[PDB]
C-alpha cells in the first residue's frame, strides 16, 4: 500500500535523515529499507532515488551500531532498485586512495554482488585496454 | 586456555594435570596416549580447538601405531559415559582413523566387531 | 450461439436456458454470414464476411482467426472421399473444396530462402520493394568461393596420379549446397556480405550486389536528397577488416546507389570512405545521418563522395543506431542509453542535447511518441523513456538536460525490432517486438485506470498462486536486470486458465469477480489489441 | 614512488575531474578511469572532513519539517482522500546524484500589487494609457536588447492591452 | 590561459601551458565540418571548404 | 571455498578485479540463452563451438601474468 | 551482538522454533509477514538435535520461517540458518 | 576415485554403458579426437575426427562434435554424434567386454547443426537445429553396417580419414518443425493487398537464414 502514497512522506523522512543526531539516522534508514521492499517494482523508484540521495552520504559512520542501519538500507536498495544505479553510485570509490574509504566501498560492493550476481554483469563500465593485458570485454560489442 | 577438567575423564587426564612426560621417559610412541587427551580437547574444549585435533590426527594416524591406537580409541567410546554428541565425535574419529588406517584396521576387526555389535 | 448482422458486426454468447453473457466483434463492412464446420473432431464457426474467419475452441483458448483465402458467397462442411474433412466454399461462380492442416497458430508463414544472415530492411514506397542485407563473418563470397575452389583444384592437380585428375575435376565441378554441408570454417576474419532487393509478392529477387571477401555491410537506407531530384537513392554501409574479438577494424565505406530499374537494380554512384565502421544511416531532414564509430555526421549528395555537411564527435562509445524525429535525432549508443541530440539547421550543428542515466546496451529503438522513445537491450530487457516536459532544445559527465527511464523490465530475449504498429485493424496500435528466440510479442498500453488496477491485482495474486516451475520467483525472472515499472507480466497474468479449479475460484473471489468473468476480462485486452 | 599530480593528470584523457588526493592511491590510472564514468556519482564531500558534516554548523536555524500542502490542504470522508490522494503536489527534489554535502541546503508584464502601488490605472477599452517608461521608448526608439517586444501604441494596437498585460513578446 | 575547471588542481607554468594546449579545442567540434563541393565541375572535386567554394563561385 | 569468491576487498588489484569480472561474465554467457544465441550469430559458429571457446578462455583471460 | 549462523549445505530438514522464538525469522528476526519456511543442515537434526528451535536453541513448537523482507532479499538461499556461533556452539550451557 | 589428465580439452562427456549392457567408461570428444577411457585395468583409445575430404576451411582447426546421442538395442548401442559440420556419425564401439578395442565411426548422414539430438526408439531421431527449423528424421536404413568406410582407431595413420559427405541415405526427414528462430529483424507492414498488415521477419543463420512473411490468419 506504500506505492499509493509515498511521495507525500518523502520529505518527512528526508528531514529526519539529515545531520540531526546519531539516533535519528537509524530510524530513517530503517524506514527507507522497509518501504523499498514494500514498494518493490510497483513504480515508485523516483522517491526511492530521492531518499537514496540522502541515505548514501550517511554511509561514512564509525558507529558500530549505526552502520548496520545503513548497511541494511543499502542491501534492501540493491534488491529493490537494481544494481544498474546502486553500483553506478558505488563505482566512483572502488579504488579510492583512502584505506578507510575502500573498507566501506568494497563492503557495499560485496553486499551488492552476492545479490544480483549476474544481474550487474550488464551494468559495469567499459574498462579500457591497457598495453599489458586485455581488459576491454570486446565480446559484447557486436552488431548483429 | 581450554575449559575446566572433569572427574569423568580421569582415564587419560594425567597430561594437563600430572607430569606424564611421554617424550622424556616413556615407551615408544607414547605421545599417542596424550593424543587421547587431545581427544578430550575434541570433547572438552572449543569447536575449532576440538576439530583441530581431528584434523591433526587425520595426518598422523598412519604414524601412530594401529594396535595402541585401536586399544585407546575403542575403550574410549565403549564406556557408558559416551554421550550423544560424544558418541558422534567418537564415531567421526573412528571413521577418520579407518580412512587413514585402511589395512591396519584388519587386526582390530575382532575389537570393533565386539564393540560396534551391541 | 453467434449471430452476425448485415455489416461486419457479430455477437456471440454462451448457451443457457436463457440469454447469458455476450460479446461482439467485427471480422467487416460486408454481410456477416455464419456456417458450421467440422474441425479437430469438434465444431467451428466459419464467418463469411469481407475477411473469411474461423472460430473454435482449442487448448482452452477460443482461437478466432481469419481464413487465409479470398472471400466467398457461402460455405459448408464437406466430408467425402476426395475430402474426408474439409470446407466447400461457393464463391462467385465457383466451388472450392479446401482443407487446412493448421491446428493452432496465429501467424501463417510464407518463407523465402536467403544467402547470409540478414541484418536490415528497406521500404521502397515508390515500388513497395524490400532492400535487405546479408552478412556473415568467417564466410566466403561467391567469386571468392569460386576462386578458392579453382585454387584447390589446381593444388590437388599437383599430385602424381595423373590418373585421379578426373576425380579432382569432378570434385571441383560438383555443387554441394550449404544447407547440406553447412558452411566452411572460412577463416577468423574472412567476411562475407551481399545486398538483395526483392519484392514481397513473390520470391523474385529483383537485384543482387555481392562484395569482395573482405568488404562488409551493416546498414541500409532508401532516402531522397533535397539537392538532387525526387529519384530515390539507396545508401548501404560496408566494413573492411572489422575483426572482432579482439575488436580491430580497418575501415568503412558507404555505397550510394541510384536504385536502378525502378526498384530492380542499383547504380554504384559513389563509395565514400571512412576511418570507422559505420553502423547507421537515416534521412535527417533530407540528409544521410551516418554514425561512424563515435561520430555522427550528416552528409549530402556527393558526385564523388558523401560531403560532410555536418559532424558531431560527442558519441559515448559507439553509435549503433539513429532515429529520425521531426526536428531531433535520438541517437542510440552501443555502450550507453540513447541521446536525443538536436540538429540546428539555422546553425547547422548537431549538439548532443540529453542523454540517459542507465548503461542500457541499446539494440533497437523506436520513437513511440514525439519525445517518449522506447528501445530494447542486449541482455533482453526493454525500456521506454522520455525527457521531461519542460526541456528547451537550446540548452545543454552528462548533457545539460537529462531524462529518466519511464517503464523498463526484463523480457527474455533481445527485442531486435520494437515497432509501434497496429497488428489488427480495429484496435489501438501497440508496440510489436521481435526476439532472439523466435517468439514475437506485443506491448499494449492501458486506457482506463480501473483496468490497470484490476490487472495489477490479478498479477499480484497470480505471483503467489501459480509459482514458476523453474523455481525462481516471478520478479526475479521478470526484473532480472531492472525493476519492472508500469508493465504487467502478461505471460503470467494470462496463465491462470490452466490452473487448479479451487485455486481459480480462490483467485476469482479474492479479485471480487467470477472465474469466467476474470477470464473474459483477461481476454478482452487480447481481443481489443490483437487478432 | 608514484606518478606526480601533473604526470598522472596529463597521461589521463579527462583531467577535468582530477583530484589531488586521488593521485596518491595504489592505482591512479584505474581510479581516473573509474571516475570518468558516463553519469555516475562520486564520493561525498565528507571523505576527508573530520567535522562529520554536523559539528561545524551545529546551530541549525530553520523549522524541522514544514507540513506539506499535498495532504493538509471522523477525520474526513469526502475531503480526506480528496485532498491528499486527489489534490496532491509532486515533491520536486534532486534527480540522480545530488549527494548530500555538509550543508547542502544553505548554499512587458507587471504584477497587480506593483501597479497598484506605483499609481498606474487599469487598462481601458479603447484608449492610450502607457506606462511612464513607455514615453522614453516612444521618443528614443525600441530597445536593442529585446527587439521582439511589443508595446501598445508603438507596435501593438490599442484595442494589445488586457488587465495587467502591458506587453507581449512575439518571437519570429 | 583561460580559467578552466580542469586546471583547478594544477600548480605550475610548463604544466599550465601543456594543459592549455592539449586541453584546447581538439579535433572534436571542428570548424562546422566544412564540405562545400562547389559546382565548378559538377562531377568531381569536393575538397573546397566553406571559403574556397565561395571564392570560386563569386568571381 | 565459497566464502566470498567473486569479489576482492579493500586493496584488490585492478587486474584481479577484471579477472573476476570476466570469469563471472562468461558464466552469464555459457548459461544465458539470448547472450549465447547472439554471439553465435556474430562469430558465425555453433553453440558447442562458442561454448568451448568461452570455457577455454576461462583459464586466465583479460591478459594473464601466468 | 552479532549473531553467527551455521551456513552449511541446506538439507531436506524443515525448521523449528521455541514457544517464545517462533514468530520472528531465523535471520530477519522480525514478526512481520512470514514468507517461506526455514531449513537446516545435516548437522542440525542429528540425535539430540532432533526438533530444536533455530533461535532459542531448545524445544521446537512450530516451523522456522523467513521474513518477507528477508526472503525477497534472497537471504533464505544461504546456508543453514541455525543461530550458532563461538558462544552458541555445540559445547554450550 | 579417478583422476587423469587429457591430451586435448574434452568438450563433451559420454558414458559407455556399463554392466551387462556393455562395459562402462567415458567417451570424451575433444577437438578432433574422440577418446574412450574406461577406468580400471583398461587402457584408453583415441580416434581422430574423420573430417570431410577436399574441404575449404583453415586446416589448423580440429573439428569437435557439437552434439551427441545414443540408442538402446539388444547389444548394439549407437552414438549419433553431430560433428561441427553436420555429418552425423554413427560412432559405434567394439571391445572384448573388459577393455575397449576400437570405435568404428562412419558418415551415416549430414544434417544441420545439432543443438539437441534425441535418438529414441520407433525409428526416430530429433535433430534440433542450433538456429532454424528442427527435424524429426525416420531411420529407414540400418544406419551402420553398410558399404561406407568403417573408420576405427586401431588402423594407424600419419592426416584424418577425409570421407566424402554422402547425401541423406540412412535417414529420412519424416517431419520438419518450423522453428522461426533465431529472428534477426522484423517489420510490421501491409506490403500486400491484405487489410491486415503482415509481419516481414528476416531470420535464420547464414545458409539457413531466410525471410518470412507472417500473415495474421489461419493458413
Amino acid at each position: 500500500m506504500g506505492k499509493d502514497y509515498i511521495y507525500a512522506v518523502t520529505p518527512l523522512l528526508e528531514d529526519a535523515l539529515m545531520d540531526r543526531d546519531l539516533v535519528h539516522r537509524q530510524t530513517a534508514s530503517a524506514v527507507v529499507q522497509h518501504m523499498s521492499l514494500g514498494v518493490y517494482g510497483f513504480g515508485c523508484e523516483d522517491s526511492l532515488n530521492h531518499l537514496l540521495n540522502y541515505v548514501w552520504p550517511n554511509v561514512f559512520e564509525t558507529s558500530p551500531h549505526v552502520i548496520q542501519a545503513v548497511m541494511g538500507a543499502l542491501e534492501g536498495l540493491r534488491v529493490a532498485i537494481g544494481p544498474c544505479r546502486m553500483l553506478q553510485y558505488c563505482l566512483q570509490g572502488l579504488f579510492h586512495p583512502a584505506r578507510k574509504v575502500r573498507d566501506v566501498y568494497w563492503k557495499i560492493y560485496n553486499s551488492i554482488y552476492i545479490g544480483s550476481q549476474d544481474a550487474l554483469i550488464a551494468h559495469y563500465p567499459r574498462i579500457y585496454n591497457d598495453d599489458k593485458n586485455t581488459y576491454i570485454r570486446y565480446e559484447l560489442d557486436y552488431i548483429l | 586456555n581450554l575449559p575446566f577438567l572433569k572427574p569423568d575423564d580421569i582415564q587419560y587426564f594425567d597430561k594437563l594435570l600430572v607430569d606424564v612426560d611421554e617424550s622424556t621417559l616413556s615407551p615408544e610412541e607414547q605421545k599417542e596416549r596424550k593424543i587421547m587427551k587431545l581427544l578430550l580437547k575434541i570433547k572438552n574444549g572449543t569447536p575449532p580447538m576440538r576439530k583441530a585435533a581431528l584434523r591433526q590426527i587425520t595426518d598422523k594416524a598412519r604414524e601412530f601405531g594401529a594396535g595402541p591406537l585401536f586399544n585407546q580409541i575403542l575403550p574410549l567410546l565403549m564406556s557408558p559415559t559416551l554421550e550423544d554428541q560424544e558418541r558422534h565425535l567418537l564415531v567421526k574419529v573412528i571413521d577418520r582413523i579407518l580412512y587413514k588406517l585402511d589395512d591396519l584396521v584388519r587386526p582390530y576387526v575382532h575389537k570393533i566387531l565386539v564393540v560396534i555389535e551391541p | 450461439l453467434n449471430i452476425g448482422l448485415q455489416n461486419g458486426v457479430l455477437l456471440r454468447t454462451v448457451l443457457d436456458p436463457v440469454t447469458g453473457d455476450l460479446s461482439d466483434t467485427r471480422t467487416g463492412s460486408r454481410p456477416v454470414k455464419l456456417f458450421r464446420v467440422r474441425m479437430q473432431g469438434q465444431e467451428a464457426v466459419l464467418a463469411m464476411s469481407s475477411r473469411s474467419w474461423l472460430s473454435y475452441s482449442y487448448q482452452s483458448r477460443f482461437h478466432l482467426t481469419p481464413l487465409s483465402y479470398e472471400t466467398l458467397e457461402f460455405a459448408s462442411g464437406f466430408a467425402s472421399e476426395q475430402c474426408p474433412e474439409g470446407i466447400v466454399a461457393i464463391s462467385t461462380n465457383t466451388l472450392r473444396i479446401l482443407a487446412l492442416e493448421k491446428l493452432g497458430a496465429v501467424f501463417n508463414q510464407v518463407a523465402f530462402p536467403l544467402q547470409y544472415t540478414p541484418r536490415k530492411f528497406v521500404i521502397h514506397p515508390e515500388s513497395n520493394n524490400l532492400i535487405i542485407i546479408e552478412t556473415d563473418h568467417n564466410a566466403y563470397t561467391e567469386a571468392t568461393k569460386a576462386q578458392r575452389k579453382q585454387q584447390m583444384a589446381e593444388e590437388m592437380v599437383e599430385a602424381a596420379g595423373e590418373l585421379a585428375a578426373e576425380m579432382a575435376a569432378a570434385f571441383l565441378n560438383e555443387n554441394l549446397p550449404e544447407s547440406i554441408f553447412g558452411a566452411p570454417k572460412a577463416g577468423n576474419g574472412q567476411w562475407a556480405s551481399v545486398i538483395r532487393v526483392m519484392n514481397p509478392i513473390q520470391g523474385n529477387t529483383l537485384d543482387l550486389v555481392q562484395l569482395e571477401q573482405n568488404e562488409a555491410a551493416f546498414s541500409v537506407a532508401v532516402c531522397r536528397f533535397s539537392n538532387t531530384g525526387e529519384d530515390w537513392y539507396v545508401l548501404v554501409g560496408v566494413a573492411k577488416d572489422l575483426i572482432l574479438n579482439p575488436r580491430s577494424v580497418a575501415g568503412g565505406f558507404v555505397y550510394t546507389y541510384k536504385l536502378v530499374n525502378n526498384g530492380e537494380k542499383l547504380e554504384f554512384l559513389h563509395k565514400t570512405p571512412v576511418e570507422e565502421v559505420p553502423a547507421a544511416i537515416a534521412p535527417f531532414q533530407g540528409r544521410v545521418l551516418i554514425g561512424v564509430g563515435k561520430l555522427l555526421r550528416v552528409y549530402d549528395l556527393g558526385k564523388k563522395k558523401l560531403l560532410r555537411k555536418c559532424e558531431n564527435k560527442h558519441i559515448a562509445n559507439y553509435i549503433s543506431g539513429i532515429q529520425t524525429i521531426g526536428h531531433r535525432v535520438i541517437v542510440s549508443d552501443v555502450q550507453e542509453s540513447f541521446i536525443w541530440v538536436r540538429y540546428k539547421r539555422n546553425e547547422n550543428q548537431l549538439i548532443i542535447f540529453a542523454d540517459d542515466t542507465y548503461p542500457r546496451w541499446v539494440t533497437t529503438a523506436s520513437l513511440l511518441d514525439y519525445d517518449t522513445v522506447a528501445g530494447a537491450d542486449k541482455f533482453g530487457n526493454i525500456c521506454v523513456v522520455r525527457l521531461p516536459p519542460n526541456t528547451n532544445d537550446e540548452v545543454d559527465n552528462g548533457a545539460s538536460q537529462k531524462a529518466e527511464v519511464i517503464m523498463n523490465y526484463h523480457v527474455g530475449e533481445t527485442v531486435l525490432s520494437l515497432q509501434k504498429t497496429t497488428l489488427i485493424p480495429g484496435g489501438s496500435e501497440s508496440l510489436v517486438y521481435t526476439t532472439l528466440s523466435g517468439g514475437i510479442g506485443i506491448l499494449v498500453p492501458f486506457t482506463s485506470h480501473e483496468d490497470h488496477d484490476f490487472f495489477q491485482h490479478v498479477e499480484m495474486h497470480l505471483r503467489s498462486e501459480h509459482p514458476p516451475l523453474c523455481g525462481r520467483d516471478h520478479l526475479s525472472f521478470r526484473s532480472y536486470y531492472f525493476p519492472v515499472k508500469n508493465v504487467i507480466d502478461g505471460d503470467l497474468c494470462e496463465q491462470f486458465n490452466s490452473m487448479e479449479p479451487n485455486k481459480q475460484k480462490n483467485v476469482s473471489e479474492e479479485l471480487d469477480r467470477t472465474p469466467p468473468e476474470v477470464s473474459k476480462k483477461l481476454e478482452d485486452i487480447r481481443t481489443r489489441y490483437a487478432f | 614512488n608514484r606518478f606526480t599530480v601533473a604526470e598522472l593528470k596529463q597521461l589521463v584523457a579527462r583531467p577535468d575531474v582530477v583530484e589531488m588526493h586521488d593521485v596518491t592511491a595504489q592505482d591512479p590510472k584505474l581510479l581516473v578511469h573509474l571516475k570518468a564514468t558516463r553519469n555516475s556519482v562520486p564520493v561525498p564531500r565528507h571523505w576527508c572532513f573530520k567535522r562529520k558534516y554536523l559539528q561545524g554548523k551545529r546551530g541549525i536555524e530553520k523549522p524541522p519539517f514544514e507540513l506539506p500542502d499535498f495532504i493538509k490542504r471522523d477525520i474526513d470522508y469526502q475531503k480526506l482522500h480528496d485532498a491528499f490522494f486527489k489534490w496532491q503536489t509532486k515533491p520536486k527534489l534532486t534527480i540522480h546524484g545530488d549527494l548530500y554535502y555538509e550543508g547542502k541546503e544553505f548554499e512587458g508584464d507587471l504584477s497587480d500589487e506593483l501597479r497598484i502601488s506605483l499609481g498606474m490605472p487599469v487598462g481601458p477599452n479603447a484608449h492610450k494609457v502607457p506606462p511612464p517608461w513607455l514615453i522614453a521608448m516612444q521618443r528614443y526608439g525600441p530597445p536593442p536588447s529585446y527587439p521582439n517586444l511589443k508595446i501598445p501604441g508603438l507596435n501593438s494596437p490599442i484595442p494589445p492591452l488586457y488587465g495587467d498585460v502591458f506587453g507581449t513578446n512575439a518571437a519570429e | 590561459i583561460p580559467n578552466t575547471a580542469h586546471f583547478a588542481n594544477v600548480t605550475q607554468i610548463e604544466d599550465a601551458v601543456s594543459l592549455w594546449a592539449k586541453l584546447k579545442l581538439q579535433k572534436a567540434s571542428e570548424r562546422w565540418q566544412p564540405d562545400t563541393e562547389e559546382e565548378y565541375e559538377d562531377s568531381s572535386g569536393n575538397v573546397v571548404n566553406k571559403k574556397t567554394y565561395e571564392d570560386l563561385k563569386r568571381q | 571455498q565459497s566464502k566470498y569468491i567473486g569479489t576482492g576487498h579493500a586493496d584488490t588489484t585492478k587486474w584481479e578485479w577484471l579477472v573476476n569480472q570476466h570469469r563471472d561474465s562468461y558464466c552469464s554467457y555459457m548459461g544465458h540463452f539470448d547472450l549465447l544465441n547472439y554471439f553465435a550469430i556474430a562469430e558465425n559458429e555453433s553453440k558447442a563451438r562458442v561454448r568451448f571457446n568461452l570455457m577455454e578462455k576461462m583459464l586466465q583471460p583479460c591478459g594473464p601474468p601466468a | 551482538p552479532d549473531l553467527i549462523f551455521c551456513r552449511k549445505q541446506a538439507g531436506v530438514a524443515i525448521g523449528r522454533l521455541c514457544e517464545k522464538c517462533d514468530g520472528k525469522c531465523v535471520i530477519c528476526d522480525s514478526y512481520v509477514r512470514p514468507c517461506t519456511l526455514v531449513r537446516i543442515c545435516d548437522e542440525c537434526n542429528y540425535g539430540s538435535y532432533q526438533g530444536r528451535c533455530v533461535i532459542c536453541g531448545g524445544p521446537g513448537v512450530s516451523d522456522a520461517y523467513y521474513c518477507k523482507e528477508c526472503t525477497i532479499q534472497e537471504k533464505d538461499r544461504d546456508g543453514c540458518p541455525k543461530i550458532v556461533n563461538l558462544g552458541s556452539s555445540k559445547t554450550d550451557l | 576415485k579417478y583422476s587423469e589428465p587429457l591430451e586435448e580439452h574434452g568438450n563433451f562427456l559420454i558414458t559407455v554403458p556399463g554392466g551387462s549392457d556393455g562395459p562402462s567408461g567415458v567417451l570424451i570428444c575433444s577437438e578432433n579426437y574422440i577418446t574412450y577411457k574406461n577406468f580400471g585395468d583398461q587402457p584408453d583409445i583415441r580416434c581422430p575426427i574423420p573430417r570431410r575430404r577436399n574441404d575449404l576451411d583453415d586446416p589448423e582447426r580440429g573439428m569437435i562434435f557439437v552434439c551427441s546421442a545414443t540408442h538402446k538395442t539388444k547389444s548394439m548401442f549407437f552414438f549419433l554424434a553431430q560433428t561441427e559440420q553436420g555429418d552425423i556419425f554413427k560412432i559405434t564401439l567394439e571391445t572384448d567386454e573388459d577393455m575397449v578395442t576400437e570405435i568404428r565411426l562412419k558418415y551415416f548422414d549430414t544434417v544441420p547443426v545439432a543443438a539437441a539430438m534425441c535418438v529414441l526408439k520407433t525409428g526416430f531421431l530429433f535433430v534440433a537445429s542450433e538456429f532454424g527449423n528442427h527435424y524429426l528424421y525416420q531411420i529407414a536404413h540400418l544406419g551402420d553396417d553398410d558399404e561406407e568406410p568403417e573408420f576405427s582407431s586401431a588402423m594407424p595413420l600419419e592426416d584424418t580419414f577425409f570421407f566424402q559427405p554422402r547425401p541423406l541415405k540412412n535417414l529420412v526427414l519424416v517431419d520438419e518443425l518450423d522453428s522461426l528462430s533465431p529472428i534477426l529483424f522484423c517489420q510490421i507492414a501491409d506490403l500486400a493487398n491484405e487489410d491486415t498488415p503482415q509481419l516481414y521477419v528476416a531470420c535464420g543463420r547464414g545458409p539457413r537464414s531466410s525471410l518470412r512473411v507472417l500473415r495474421h490468419g489461419l493458413e
